[PDB]
RNA sequence: CGUGAGGGAAAGGUGAAAAGAACCCCGGGAGGGGAGUGAAAUAGAGCCUGAAACCGUGGGCUUACAAGCAGUCACGGCCCCGAGGGGUUGUGGCGUGCCUAUUGAAGCAUGAGCCGGCGACUCACGGUCGUGGGCGAGCUUAAGCCGUUGAGGCGGAGGC
RNA sequence: GUGGAGCCUGGGAGUGAGGGCGCGAGCGAUAACGUCCGCGUCCGAGCGCGGGAACAACCGAGACCGCCAGCUAAGGCCCCC
RNA sequence: GGAUGACCCCAGGCGGUAGGGGAGCGUUCCCGAUGCCGAUGAAGGCCGACCCGCGAGGGCGGCUGGAGGUAAGGGAAGUGC
């Protein structure tokens, strides 16, 4: 039995969150919580929420026990980009891409 | 009436790319680069089908030489012996005989020496 | 884009 | 029918006394032994030749004025880094390199050919440490 | 490219812009631009030689006769402008609706009765063409209409 | 200068290979002696306020 | 007890029971053909010079087939020359029954 | 956008029906997980189909002594599918991208980041051959007129 | 001498920047991967195949397809091969 | 050969740029169609190691998709990157 959450349209660049997500893939929910708490990255805040939301879904909707949860799968997909103008010298305009993340976390039960 | 492209180009591009599976980077993802790769691959195959007949005959000859020297003659002497004896067992089989059936290769060496 | 910055002159290969 | 391809064989060690042999005309015979082209089942994409043990490499022989005239060279990669050593010198210093360098030049370049070089064991002087392998004396 | 809505200004200078040369955006090489050799209004008609269409009318009729599919009828009994009247007539005449029929009659009431049937093509005699004869499996004509067909191939 | 520019696009193989050295290392964590919460070594415990055995700052 | 027979301009070692594909023979399936013997070996050695006079290898024609397709491609640079050709080589599948001698 | 004359876009589609998801859970929200609607919810409104480039997660094979237009031929190893086939690639052999322009290009000569879609020999009238038919010292109508309402016929002026 | 020979009438062209080599000359310096004619040949279009270490035009030879068969050409046969 | 592509047999040709010529594939649309295929699933998509074709292609099968498609034989072009 699995439980998941997906944070869609998180306004952060996928590459930057994946580093935070790579820390917790395969960890127990308790270790992943500790890691995220003391990770010095913006993406840590967003990943934590998806982690805790999927955990709530596990306990609340899918008859899974908190004391047995681990991160069976997690990944960051890229969503639609915010395109914005960056003005440069000599009358030239550049297009900053404000990229966007679909964060996903899937917990399972590690029996024993 | 108007005949827009429609499905024709994509189906043509997919034929090339499927032929291109297992290639490196864009050589299996980019249609242009897949086709470019396949031009070269098709000529190599025509060229190497010819080359295989040279590759194997070259291997057999080396193996025949080795088995001949065990009986104290070289390939040149052996072949000319088989010629004069009228033996036409080709090099593919002489190599199998040389390895699989040494008692038969021995008698073949014998007839070759005797012939001259 | 609407405006082209002029390119640098060449080195005078004269 | 497909041309026979042999299963893996236990390699055969042999021992050659280089004393008084012509450097080039021994090197070819060793290169051939190392390629296994003396075996009817010779196959070009596998190391299946012999392990060759050479002794008395110091007493190799050479014709003409090659002791003084033949030049081994190495390039360091640095400005002026062409070092030159004559056969005379090389024998007096690393005599197992004379035969070694001659055989290596007669092996195929590439990963297999380089593995074949590893199978040749050249020794200055009359003794070798491979008694455990019990090599077979050869009269090349 | 001349009839398209855009302007004739050059969008950027010929040289030194790092981009390709272009004139106006109406050129067929732009999206939304002109069409190179697309259709314009056309008259597709041509004058087929008279004797060829006369000979064809004959030969069309001749083909149906050669296979015994031409029926001349002298009158249309109960047919007074109702379809049920034409069917009942058609029944007594072998026109059972399993075959497409080209009905050629000057009688307006008979063409009225027959028009709506999927298997009947209505036609006046002044109208007999080969396409309608060939479109259909068997041909049926007035004696009055067979007179006109005979006249137009004389 | 004369504006150095990349000569070829970097392949997915070369791009990711350069990122061979990019994994975050997880933070150093140790249990706090007083409340058994997990926290970075050599810092006042943010969960109970203890360090070196004494309540240092209320949390 | 094997034999070296010659068929379709090529040579093959054959023993009783061998299923073997050769160039297409003009023979109805289920028929039996005699192949010429160049050499015999095993429990005795006979060496044709070139063909063993008495000997013969008996084969049963199981069927006829078309080989899996090779694509014969041709390309010439800077000249717009391309040629695509599908080739299937026809063959005949034989069962070796006995080696006469 | 341009002082102005002037220039001048992009942007269509849930479902039969809003039945457009009450209520509960995590969350500041956004978003999600359940519940519910529907024939269908990777039809959930950022909505039909949903290709490609491109980014990721998982798995099989593989790689840290090796020289490379990236493939091809051979054999061997491993994984998959059931005298065979598919995936992979370790060693051996061979191997100078594509297009364009040129006497001659892998060329250190041109063009192209890659993918999708748009993108260039046509039409009218006249001519000249060839060809399929009709008629043949003859052949043929034009504009029009009548009929039809996807029916054809008349019209000989004129042309060859 | 029956050949992708020849001749006649007609439809459609492209080409009208050649280049190397051999031989005969001119120009040049009995120089040039020079230049300009002539006869021939190849590349061009045979950057397809073998040899020549590698290499359009030197030597061998004109590739419809397939073969894990055989004889040769130039060139080769100590090892790389 | 049989009797004017009905298939067979024997022999020969089949490198190719500019270019000439031949035969075909596929796209849009019209007639064939008041028909026929279609929710027991249209077109389009994604696979396939299968079948046919020298090839361009065409089948067939599985998944997706959810409402269209269209034969033999012909006709016309905004027809293949
Ligand atoms: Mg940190
Ligand atoms: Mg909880
Ligand atoms: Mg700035
Ligand atoms: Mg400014
Ligand atoms: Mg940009
Ligand atoms: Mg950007
Ligand atoms: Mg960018
Ligand atoms: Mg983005
Ligand atoms: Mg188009
Ligand atoms: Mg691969
Ligand atoms: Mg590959
Ligand atoms: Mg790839
Ligand atoms: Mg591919
Ligand atoms: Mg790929
Ligand atoms: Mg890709
Ligand atoms: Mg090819
Ligand atoms: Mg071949
Ligand atoms: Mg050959
Ligand atoms: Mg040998
Ligand atoms: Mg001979
Ligand atoms: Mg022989
Ligand atoms: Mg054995
Ligand atoms: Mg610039
Ligand atoms: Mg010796
Ligand atoms: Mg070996
Ligand atoms: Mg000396
Ligand atoms: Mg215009
Ligand atoms: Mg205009
Ligand atoms: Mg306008
Ligand atoms: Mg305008
Ligand atoms: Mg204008
Ligand atoms: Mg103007
Ligand atoms: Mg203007
Ligand atoms: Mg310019
Ligand atoms: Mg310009
Ligand atoms: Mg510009
Ligand atoms: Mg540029
Ligand atoms: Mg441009
Ligand atoms: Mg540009
Ligand atoms: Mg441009
Ligand atoms: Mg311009
Ligand atoms: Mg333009
Ligand atoms: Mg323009
Ligand atoms: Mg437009
Ligand atoms: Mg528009
Ligand atoms: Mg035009
Ligand atoms: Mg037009
Ligand atoms: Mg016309
Ligand atoms: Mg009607
Ligand atoms: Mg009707
Ligand atoms: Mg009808
Ligand atoms: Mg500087
Ligand atoms: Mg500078
Ligand atoms: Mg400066
Ligand atoms: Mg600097
Ligand atoms: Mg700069
Ligand atoms: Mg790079
Ligand atoms: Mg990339
Ligand atoms: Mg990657
Ligand atoms: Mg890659
Ligand atoms: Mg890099
Ligand atoms: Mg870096
Ligand atoms: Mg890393
Ligand atoms: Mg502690
Ligand atoms: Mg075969
Ligand atoms: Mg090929
Ligand atoms: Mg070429
Ligand atoms: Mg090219
Ligand atoms: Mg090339
Ligand atoms: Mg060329
Ligand atoms: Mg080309
Ligand atoms: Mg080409
Ligand atoms: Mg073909
Ligand atoms: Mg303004
Ligand atoms: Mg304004
Ligand atoms: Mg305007
Ligand atoms: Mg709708
Ligand atoms: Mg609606
Ligand atoms: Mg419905
Ligand atoms: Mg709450
Ligand atoms: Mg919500
Ligand atoms: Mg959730
Ligand atoms: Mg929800
Ligand atoms: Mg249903
Ligand atoms: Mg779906
Ligand atoms: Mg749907
Ligand atoms: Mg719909
Ligand atoms: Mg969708
Ligand atoms: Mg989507
Ligand atoms: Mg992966
Ligand atoms: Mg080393
Ligand atoms: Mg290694
Ligand atoms: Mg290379
Ligand atoms: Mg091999
Ligand atoms: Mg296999
Ligand atoms: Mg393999
Ligand atoms: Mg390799
Ligand atoms: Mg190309
Ligand atoms: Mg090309
Ligand atoms: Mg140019
Ligand atoms: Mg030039
Ligand atoms: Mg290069
Ligand atoms: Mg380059
Ligand atoms: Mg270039
Ligand atoms: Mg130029
Ligand atoms: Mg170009
Ligand atoms: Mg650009
Ligand atoms: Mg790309
Ligand atoms: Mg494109
Ligand atoms: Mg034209
Ligand atoms: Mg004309
Ligand atoms: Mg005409
Ligand atoms: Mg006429
Ligand atoms: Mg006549
Ligand atoms: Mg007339
Ligand atoms: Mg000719
Ligand atoms: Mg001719
Ligand atoms: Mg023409
Ligand atoms: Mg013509
Ligand atoms: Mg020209
Ligand atoms: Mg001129
Ligand atoms: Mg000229
Ligand atoms: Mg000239
Ligand atoms: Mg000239
Ligand atoms: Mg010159
Ligand atoms: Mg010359
Ligand atoms: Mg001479
Ligand atoms: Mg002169
Ligand atoms: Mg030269
Ligand atoms: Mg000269
Ligand atoms: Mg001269
Ligand atoms: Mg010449
Ligand atoms: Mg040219
Ligand atoms: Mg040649
Ligand atoms: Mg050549
Ligand atoms: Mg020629
Ligand atoms: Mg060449
Ligand atoms: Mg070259
Ligand atoms: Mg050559
Ligand atoms: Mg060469
Ligand atoms: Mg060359
Ligand atoms: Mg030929
Ligand atoms: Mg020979
Ligand atoms: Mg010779
Ligand atoms: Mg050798
Ligand atoms: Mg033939
Ligand atoms: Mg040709
Ligand atoms: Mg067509
Ligand atoms: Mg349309
Ligand atoms: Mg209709
Ligand atoms: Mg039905
Ligand atoms: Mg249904
Ligand atoms: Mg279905
Ligand atoms: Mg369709
Ligand atoms: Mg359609
Ligand atoms: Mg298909
Ligand atoms: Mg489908
Ligand atoms: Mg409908
Ligand atoms: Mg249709
Ligand atoms: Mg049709
Ligand atoms: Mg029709
Ligand atoms: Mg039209
Ligand atoms: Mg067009
Ligand atoms: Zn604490």
């Amino acid at each position: 039995m699995e439980a998941k959450a997906i944070a869609r349209y998180v306004r952060i660049s996928p590459r930057k969150v994946r580093l935070v997500v790579d820390l917790i893939r395969g960890k127990s929910l308790e270790e992943a919580r500790n890691i995220l708490r003391y990770t010095n990255k913006r993406g840590a805040y967003f990943v934590a929420k998806v982690l805790e939301s999927a955990a709530a879904n596990a306990v609340n909707n899918h008859d899974m026990l908190e004391d047995r949860l681990y991160v069976k799968a997690a990944y960051v997909d890229e969503g639609p980009a915010l395109k914005r103008v960056l003005p440069r010298a000599r009358g030239r305009a550049d297009i900053i891409k404000k990229r966007t993340s679909h964060i996903t976390v899937i917990l399972g039960e590690k029996h024993g | 009436p108007r005949a827009k492209t429609g499905v024709v180009r994509r189906r043509k591009h997919k034929k090339i790319l499927k032929l291109a599976k297992g290639y490196w980077g864009l050589r299996s993802k980019s249609f242009r680069k897949a086709r470019e790769t396949l031009f070269a691959a098709g000529n190599y195959a025509y060229a190497h089908r010819k080359r295989r007949k040279r590759d194997f005959r070259r291997l057999w000859i080396v193996r025949i030489n080795a088995a001949c020297r065990q009986h104290g003659l070289n390939y040149s002497t052996f072949i000319h012996g088989l010629k004069k004896a009228g033996i036409e067992v080709d090099r593919k089989n002489l190599a199998d005989l040389a390895v699989r059936e040494p008692q038969v290769f021995a008698e073949l060496v014998e007839r070759a020496k005797a012939a001259q | 884009p609407v405006y082209i910055p002029q390119p640098r002159p060449p080195h005078p290969r004269l | 029918m497909k041309t026979y391809v042999p299963k893996q064989v236990e390699p055969r060690w042999v021992l050659i006394d280089a004393e008084g042999k012509t450097l080039g005309r021994l090197a070819t015979k060793i290169a051939t032994l190392l390629r296994g082209k003396h075996r009817p089942d010779w196959t070009p994409n596998v190391a299946m030749g012999d392990f060759v043990v050479v002794v008395n490499a110091d007493k190799i022989r050479v014709t003409g004025k090659k002791l003084e005239q033949k030049i081994y060279t190495r390039y360091s990669g640095y400005p002026g880094g062409l070092k030159k050593i004559p056969l005379e010198k090389m024998l007096a210093t690393h005599p197992e390199r004379v035969l070694e360098h001659a055989v290596k030049g007669m092996l195929p370049k590439g990963p297999l050919g380089r593995r074949l070089f590893k199978r040749l064991k050249v020794y200055a002087g009359p003794d070798h440490p491979h008694q455990a392998q019990r090599p077979e004396k050869l009269e090349v | 490219r001349g009839e398209v809505a855009y302007s004739g200004r050059k969008i950027w200078p010929q040289k030194h812009t790092g981009r390709a040369r272009h004139g106006d955006i109406g050129a067929p090489i732009f999206v939304g631009g002109g069409v190179v050799f697309g259709p314009k209004p056309r008259d597709y008609s041509y004058t087929l030689p008279k004797k060829v269409r006369k000979k064809g009318l004959a030969m069309a009729v001749a083909d149906r006769a050669r296979e015994g599919k031409l029926l001349l009828v002298e009158a249309f009994a109960g047919v007074n402008g109702k379809t049920k009247e034409f069917l009942a007539w058609a029944k007594e005449a072998g026109l059972d609706g399993s075959e497409s029929v080209l009905l050629v009659t000057g009688n307006e009431l008979v063409r009225r009765a027959a028009r709506n049937l999927p298997w009947v093509v209505t036609l006046a005699p002044e109208g007999l063409n080969v396409y309608d004869i060939v479109r259909t499996e068997r041909l049926v004509m007035d004696l009055d209409a067979w007179e006109v067909f005979q006249n137009r191939i004389g | 200068a004369k504006h150095p520019v990349p000569k070829k696009k970097t392949s997915k193989a070369r791009r990711d290979a350069r990122r061979s050295h990019h994994a975050l290392t997880p933070p150093t964590l140790v249990p706090c002696p007083e409340c058994k919460a997990m926290k970075p070594p050599h810092t006042v415990c943010p969960e109970c306020g203890y360090y070196a055995g004494r309540k240092v700052l209320e949390v | 007890m094997f034999a070296i027979v010659k068929t379709g301009g090529k040579q093959y070692r054959v023993e009783p029971g061998l299923k073997l594909r050769v160039e297409k023979l003009d023979a109805e399936p289920g028929a039996t053909v005699e192949l010429p013997v160049l050499l015999l070996g095993g429990e005795k050695t006979v060496v044709g010079t070139p063909v063993v006079e008495g000997a013969s290898v008996v084969a049963e024609v199981l069927g006829h087939g078309r080989g899996k397709k090779i694509l014969v491609s041709k390309f010439k640079a800077k000249v717009q020359y391309r040629r695509k050709k599908g080739h299937r080589q026809p063959y005949t599948e034989l069962l070796i029954k006995e080696i006469r001698g």
